[PDB]
């Protein structure tokens, strides 16, 4: 329902039981494990070669070879610590499905 | 934008209709301030009646949230009124997230 | 009195007022390098370049006054194109000292790069280095770290009295030093280390002792010499080491 | 070096003009009567003409005569390119290497002068007869080869004509405003 | 250099007539070999031709950001921020 | 509609015989008493009605700029200063107007004295041209002793005294604000142009900026009819501007010509190297150094006038030809132009001290061919930025010609980079 | 890797800056690899709680081989600051993609 | 690339590689690393106080990554066992300088670090 980082494109299988007993609540987790390799295999096949961090040095720190030569990179590397990111104000709530439940970070 | 923007707003217009729908009821008992930014909705509620607001969003035909899963509270001394209880709500049939606050 | 709009919102200002001086009343601070508090208004950087509502070329905030009721935007697309560009010119011939540099967080040029400067990349090949200038007891001056501006040049002639610092060359080889080997007099020239935005002039007693981080500031009146009051003293765990002049309206004119 | 100043054997010993002191007072009268620091720009050129190789002590003595700041007057001659700082001989010749002169060969005239007068292009001659220094535009661009020495600038000189004029300059003065062609129209 | 007590490393006094230090008695106190910057001046100064030369520890592999040092003062030694390496001419 | 070259009409042409007495017989101060007797309002209107264009490298109206001061009421007395030195290379403005005929320039300051309202006149000549500056001082000494200008001379109540001062020879005579700062006594650096021009405050007085070729034209416009100068040229550009041709040519010569003249006919008068636009590759600039190089294809349609030249790439500021041959390298020639601006830059605005020096260091790699093919387009982005965010227009002078490499050319620069990459790398 | 994922995305929604396309595919590859740890503990310790001794040691040999993928991708054994608001901190080494495919096959 | 017990590196021709910034102090989530600096005799200005407490430290590799000069480089250490807390926490360099016995492995490990993996 709610994609995070490239979802719906990867084929997911969700195990859902019939009764709310401990045995069916155990079987779904084992069926999650048998239907987990499908996601891993599709992640192995679909890999675009490119960038690891964001190009913005305001958010993500630059490369080690990059900072040693150019000026702007090292200053942004220096300022991403002490007083780092500089976040835009406003309350936000995100939840990504944990294998146990949800991480409702606010 | 390739790496600059996270996501384009398309459902934001449909989510803005929710901010009008509850406001169309228009209670000074409930509504006050409606804020909506970044694919989400935030409502703050007058202290006198919180239970009638919680019965709403639950059960209702147009908006069937029901699950009031996460419950937070803010600690801030800037305002004349100190703490702020913040409810985080989720729908399973409707598939949407809404926020309830106290002042 | 004449009213002129700044970022659509109108604000009242005097007939003879600077663009950067008028923007502060509307609660907006432009990127600065040449002061507006007490030091004389001068160009020699063009960082504060802001575009008007109808203008073919961008004008500096220090030089150009408001005069007529004209709209000026601070968060405009034209203003962002300048600020992201001028930073690249400032750092094209910058010696790179940030870890070793005496300032780190206190540096004004360091902060402006994070907020206004272009983060993505920096294209440069071969930066020119200047020879070390002679200094006595206070403020061990490094000429390489200096951005070659007009702040300390005017401070020696007006605020301090006896002139010492000035222009030495023409191109990139131009230095802000005294040119002739002579030690600077005391009087009030100790505030010049606190005056400079970059890590060019910094006190020899407080050199490589404590950074801007970790040191906690506390306001206290000066004991030595009368009239002088309000000065921030950094704690920095147990024993104090860094002393800085705190801003006062009438007590002290931005100098300890 | 442009910012650095020497301290050994050229920092305290210098002489000011005494015969041209009456002419120096008249130069201040040409500008405004009150707030006159304009004469400092003119007196720096006049001191360089009378005494070769301007010293740091000589600049300090000139600032006391006009009554101005010592730091400001020393910096004023540093920005200008016309006044010599280090040392120059009897007649110092400067060659133009700029693009309007470079289009009709300026490097060919510069290479011929470097070999005939000997030594490097930057360093001056040990005999102290001709000092070599690379310069920008002089003024008159109408003649394709251009070189300025002492006071009079020679215009239009060939690869062999420049070396012959340089060797002749050692004993007798040789002004050559237009060896190549008429000055007005060629 | 050592006087009565344990040897000083990177300028650190032990104790004045033994009052504060007492714990470092049963266990032997640590000491760093060549910590008085004796190896700093042991390396020979390199000759240069240009007016300014860029410094490096060992290329991009070893940790050294690029710093330009001016060698025109003659009387001054001319050393980078990270290294104690001196440059002449 | 088409303009003919000169045809026995010139403002200043005498170079064979002129000193003081010889110049006076050949059109000099003919209606000196007539101009002095006339009112300041009518004398200022005489230049405004004719529509005189700025001879100096700016592109500003000479009638509008002279009337911009006006002086209704002033506490401190006003003084007008004229620049004699030549800033941009490939200009004979100092070699002809100051050296050959000093009588025309000396009369020009007196002509624009009573009209502008100036107590004293000042001249700033080039430092390298000491012999040329000495001729101007000799003509001024002959005029003051006899009784031509000063105190009560020429039948006028208003006094005007001429004085010549030697300059540094760089950016000091460059900008309009720079001339005031150099004459004041301070270091050679231009003042802040946005809030106050020369008219508001310059060296403790209201002032006006004047060129050597512009100030000499003022007595020629006053003595002769206003329609005589207005007829020659175009609809917007009027008068006659002296153009100097030097470089790849059979015989280089500086000659006065009428405005809105074609490039094919102007080069034919001096005769270019081999062929103008047939065999030899054209890379000639319409200006001295301020204007970028013009292509071989677009040259016949382009005119010498300021209004017509602005449509094609950029307008000529100095208005002078600098011809280049096919044998001569294009990349090597323009690299020297930026190298000139590296030394002439004053040292104030940060995108010029560490901007032009940054540009020249990259441009040195283009001659060798070690630069990447991607670096060409990135160079265009930085060069455009200097044009907008500078106090004086010398930063523009190191911005316009660099844009002339990206425009018109590009395969010529790419061929030098590709050859060194295959041979050395 | 299921943790920090919720935290970094919240910073990514605050700053409104998308992670690079390569980093997004690594996040799912390591998001599914956490499910191999969590659902194993949801069986192994759960069976150990009841009284089953075998299944706990049946999968912990697999789990100790699983932490090798964590160790090779980031210097720590268990908890690593590998997932960051700038997408992903460090690149996948050459000796991992051959190992993931070999591990999933068995 | 593996993190264990902390050890600071040095240049091939003597000299301390650490420059004293208080950078790694600010990145440290536990605040286990403490740094106070004074000028070293004449010229060079590198460290006086340098304590890394093992009472704290969650082992991030943050200080290994934040360091511009690459002073703290994390080695493959395992053996650390003490009688008291005093023996556990590292003193003013010294024991951290005694990482020379692990610096031979560090030089081999950092060859996989430059131009990352
Ligand atoms: C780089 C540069 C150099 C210049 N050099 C001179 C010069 O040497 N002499 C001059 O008269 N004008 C020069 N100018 C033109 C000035 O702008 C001049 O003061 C004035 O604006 C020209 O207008 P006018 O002819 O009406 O006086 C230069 C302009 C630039 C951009
Ligand atoms: S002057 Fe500022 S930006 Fe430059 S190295 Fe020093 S602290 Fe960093
Ligand atoms: S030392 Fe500082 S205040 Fe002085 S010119 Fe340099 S940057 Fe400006
Ligand atoms: S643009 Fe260059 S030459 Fe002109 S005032 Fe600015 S720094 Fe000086
Ligand atoms: S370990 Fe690195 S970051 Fe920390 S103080 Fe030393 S040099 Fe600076
Ligand atoms: S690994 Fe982390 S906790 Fe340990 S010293 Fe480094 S930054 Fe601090
Ligand atoms: S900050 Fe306005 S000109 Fe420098
Ligand atoms: S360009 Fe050579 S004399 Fe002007
Ligand atoms: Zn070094």
């Amino acid at each position: 329902t709610q994609p995070y980082d490239v979802y719906d494109q990867v084929e997911f299988d969700v195990p859902i039981g019939s009764r709310g007993d401990c045995y069916d609540r155990y079987l779904c987790r084992v069926e999650e494990m048998r239907q987990s390799i499908r996601i891993i295999s599709q992640c192995l096949n679909k890999m675009p070669p490119g960038e690891i961090k964001v190009d913005d040095a305001k958010v993500s720190p630059p490369k080690r070879a990059e900072m040693k030569t150019s000026m702007e990179s090292l200053i942004h590397h220096f300022k991403l610590y002490t007083e780092g990111y500089q976040v835009p104000p406003g309350a936000t709530y995100t939840a990504i499905e944990a294998p146990k439940g949800e991480f409702g970070v606010y | 934008r390739p790496t600059v923007r996270p996501r384009n707003d398309v459902a934001h217009k449909q989510l803005s209709a929710f901010g009008e729908y509850v406001a169309e009821i228009l209670p000074k008992y409930v509504q006050q301030v409606q804020v909506s930014c970044f694919n989400e909705l935030e409502i703050c509620i007058h202290p006198d009646g919180v239970i009638p607001v919680l019965t709403f969003l639950r059960d209702h035909s147009n908006a069937q949230f029901k699950s009031l899963a996460d419950l937070t509270a803010v600690d801030i001394p800037t305002r004349q009124n100190r703490f702020e209880i913040v409810y985080n709500l989720l729908s399973l049939r409707f598939n949407s997230r809404i926020r309830v606050k106290t002042y | 009195l004449i009213e002129v709009f700044v970022d659509g919102q109108s604000v009242m200002v005097e007939p003879g007022t600077t663009v950067l001086q008028a923007c502060e009343k509307v609660g907006m601070q432009i990127p600065r390098f040449c002061y507006h508090e007490r030091l004389s208004v001068a160009g020699n950087c063009r960082m504060c370049l802001v575009e008007i509502e109808k203008a073919p070329k961008v004008v500096a905030a220090c030089a150009m006054p408001v005069m007529k009721g004209w709209n000026i935007l601070t968060n405009s697309e034209k203003t962002k194109k300048a600020r992201e560009g001028v930073m690249e010119f400032l750092l094209a011939n910058h010696p790179l000292d940030c870890p070793i540099c005496d300032q780190g967080g206190e540096c004004d040029l360091q902060d402006q790069s994070m907020m206004f400067g272009s983060d993505r990349s920096r294209f440069l090949e071969g930066k020119r280095a200047v020879e070390d200038k002679n200094i006595g007891p206070l403020v061990k001056t490094i000429m390489t770290r200096c951005i070659q501006c007009t702040r300390c040049i005017r401070f020696a002639s007006e605020i301090a009295g006896v002139d010492d610092l000035g222009t030495t060359g023409r191109g990139n080889d131009m230095q802000v030093g005294t040119y002739i080997e002579k030690m600077f007099m005391s009087e009030l020239s100790g505030n010049i280390i606190d005056i400079c935005p970059v890590g060019a002039l910094t006190x020899x007693x407080x050199x490589x002792x404590x950074x801007x981080x970790x040191x906690x500031x506390x306001x206290x009146x000066x004991x030595x010499x009368x009239x002088x009051x309000x000065x921030x003293x950094x704690x920095x765990x147990x024993x104090x080491x860094x002393x800085x002049x705190x801003x006062x309206x009438x007590x002290x004119x931005x100098x300890x | 070096v442009h910012r650095d100043t020497p301290e050994n054997n050229p920092e305290t010993p210098f002489d000011f003009t005494p015969e041209n002191y009456k002419r120096i007072e008249a130069i201040v009268k040409n500008y405004p009567e009150g707030h006159k620091a304009a004469a400092v720009l003119p007196v720096l050129d006049l001191a360089q003409r009378q005494n070769g190789w301007l010293p740091i002590s000589a600049m300090n003595k000139v600032a006391e005569i006009l009554q101005v700041p010592p730091m400001r007057v020393y910096e004023v001659a540093t920005f200008y390119t016309m006044y010599n700082r280090k040392p120059v001989g009897k007649y110092h010749i400067q060659v133009c290497t700029t693009t309007p002169c470079m289009l009709r060969n300026s490097d060919s005239i510069l290479e011929a002068i470097q070999k005939k007068l000997g030594i490097k292009v930057g360093e001056t001659t040990p005999d102290k007869l001709f000092t070599l220094i690379e310069v920008e535009c002089l003024g008159a661009c109408v003649n394709a080869p251009m070189v300025q020495i002492n006071d009079n600038y020679y215009e239009d000189l060939t690869p062999k004509d420049i070396e012959e004029i340089i060797d002749e300059l050692k004993a007798g003065k040789i002004p050559k405003p237009g060896p190549r062609s008429g000055r007005f129209s060629c | 250099x050592x006087x009565x007590x344990x040897x000083x490393x990177x300028x650190x006094x032990x104790x004045x007539x033994x009052x504060x230090x007492x714990x470092x008695x049963x266990x032997x106190x640590x000491x760093x070999x060549x910590x008085x910057x004796x190896x700093x001046x042991x390396x020979x100064x390199x000759x240069x031709x240009x007016x300014x030369x860029x410094c490096d520890g060992g290329g991009g592999a070893l940790g050294h950001p690029r710093v330009y040092i001016n060698l025109d003062k003659e009387t001054k030694t001319g050393t980078c921020g990270y290294c104690g390496l001196q440059f002449r001419q | 509609s088409l303009k003919d070259e000169d045809r026995i009409f010139t403002n200043l042409y005498g170079r064979h015989d002129w000193r003081l007495k010889g110049a006076q017989s050949r059109g000099d101060w003919y209606k000196t008493k007539e101009i002095l007797l006339k009112g300041p309002d009518w004398i200022l209107g005489e230049v405004k009605t004719s529509g005189l264009r700025g001879r100096g490298g700016a592109g500003f109206p000479t009638g509008l700029k002279w009337s911009f001061m006006n002086k209704p009421s002033d506490g401190r007395p006003k003084y007008l200063v004229v620049n004699a030195d030549e800033g941009e290379p490939g200009t004979c403005k100092d070699r002809e107007i100051i050296r050959h005929d000093p009588h025309k320039l000396v009369e020009g300051c007196l002509v624009g004295g009573r009209a502008m309202g100036a107590r004293a006149a000042y001249i700033y000549i080039r430092g390298e041209f000491y012999n040329e500056a000495s001729n101007l001082q000799v003509a001024i000494r002959e005029a003051y002793e006899a009784g031509l200008i000063g105190k009560n001379a020429c039948g006028s109540g208003y006094d005007f005294d001429v004085f010549v001062v030697r300059g540094a020879g760089a950016y000091i005579c460059g900008e309009e604000t720079a001339l005031i700062e150099s004459i004041e006594g301070k270091q050679g650096k231009p003042r802040l142009k946005p809030p106050f021009p020369a008219d508001v405050g310059v060296f403790g007085c209201p002032t006006t900026v004047a060129n050597v070729e512009t100030v000499a034209v003022s007595p020629t416009i006053c003595r002769r009819g206003g329609a005589w100068f207005a007829s020659f040229g175009r609809e917007r550009n009027s008068g006659t501007k002296l153009f100097n041709i030097s470089g790849h040519v059979n015989n280089p010569c500086t000659v006065e010509e009428e405005m809105s003249v074609p490039l094919k006919e102007l080069i034919e008068k001096h005769a270019g190297g081999v062929t103008g636009g047939w065999d030899n590759l054209l890379a000639v600039i319409p200006g001295g150094s301020s204007t970028p190089l013009i292509p071989k294809s677009v040259c016949e349609t382009v005119l010498m006038d300021f209004d017509a030249l602005i449509q094609a790439q950029t307008g000529l500021g100095t208005a002078a030809v600098i011809v280049m041959d096919r044998s001569t390298d294009i990349v090597k020639a323009i690299a020297r132009l930026i190298e000139f601006y590296k030394h002439e830059s004053c040292g104030q605005c940060t995108p010029c001290r560490e901007g032009v020096d940054w540009m020249n260091k990259v441009m040195a790699r283009f001659v060798r061919g070690d630069a990447r093919p991607a670096e060409i387009d990135s160079l265009w982005e930085i060069s455009k930025q200097i044009e907008g965010h500078t106090i004086c227009a010398l930063g523009d002078g190191a911005a316009w010609p660099v844009q002339g490499l990206i425009r018109h050319f590009r395969p010529e620069l790419e061929e030098r980079m590709q050859q060194f990459a295959q041979q050395h790398q | 890797m299921c943790n920090e994922q919720a935290y970094s995305l919240a910073v990514e929604k605050l700053l409104n800056i998308r992670p690079p396309p390569r980093a997004q595919w690594i996040r799912v590859l390591f998001g599914e690899i956490t499910r191999l740890l969590n659902h194993i503990m949801a069986v192994t310790t759960h069976a150990l709680d009841i009284g089953a001794m075998t299944p706990f040691f049946w999968m912990f040999e697999e789990r100790e081989k699983m932490f090798e993928f964590y160790e090779r991708v980031s210097g720590a054994r268990m908890h690593a600051a590998y997932v960051r608001p700038g997408g992903v901190h460090q690149d996948l080494p050459l000796g991992l993609m051959d190992d993931i495919y070999e591990f999933s096959k068995n | 690339r593996f993190r264990g017990e902390h050890a600071l590196r040095r240049y091939p021709s003597g000299e301390e590689r650490c420059i004293a910034c208080k950078l790694c102090e600010a990145v440290c989530p536990a605040q286990a690393i403490t740094i106070e600096a004074e000028p070293r005799a004449d010229g060079s200005r590198r460290t006086t106080r340098y304590d890394i407490d093992m009472t704290k430290c969650i082992y991030c590799g943050f200080c290994q990554e934040a360091c511009p000069v690459d002073a703290i480089v994390e080695g493959p250490n395992f053996e650390f066992s003490t009688e008291t807390h005093e023996e556990l926490l590292y003193n003013k360099e010294k024991l951290l300088n005694n990482g020379d016995k692990w610096e031979a492995e560090i030089a081999a490990n950092i060859q996989a670090d430059y131009l990352y993996r």
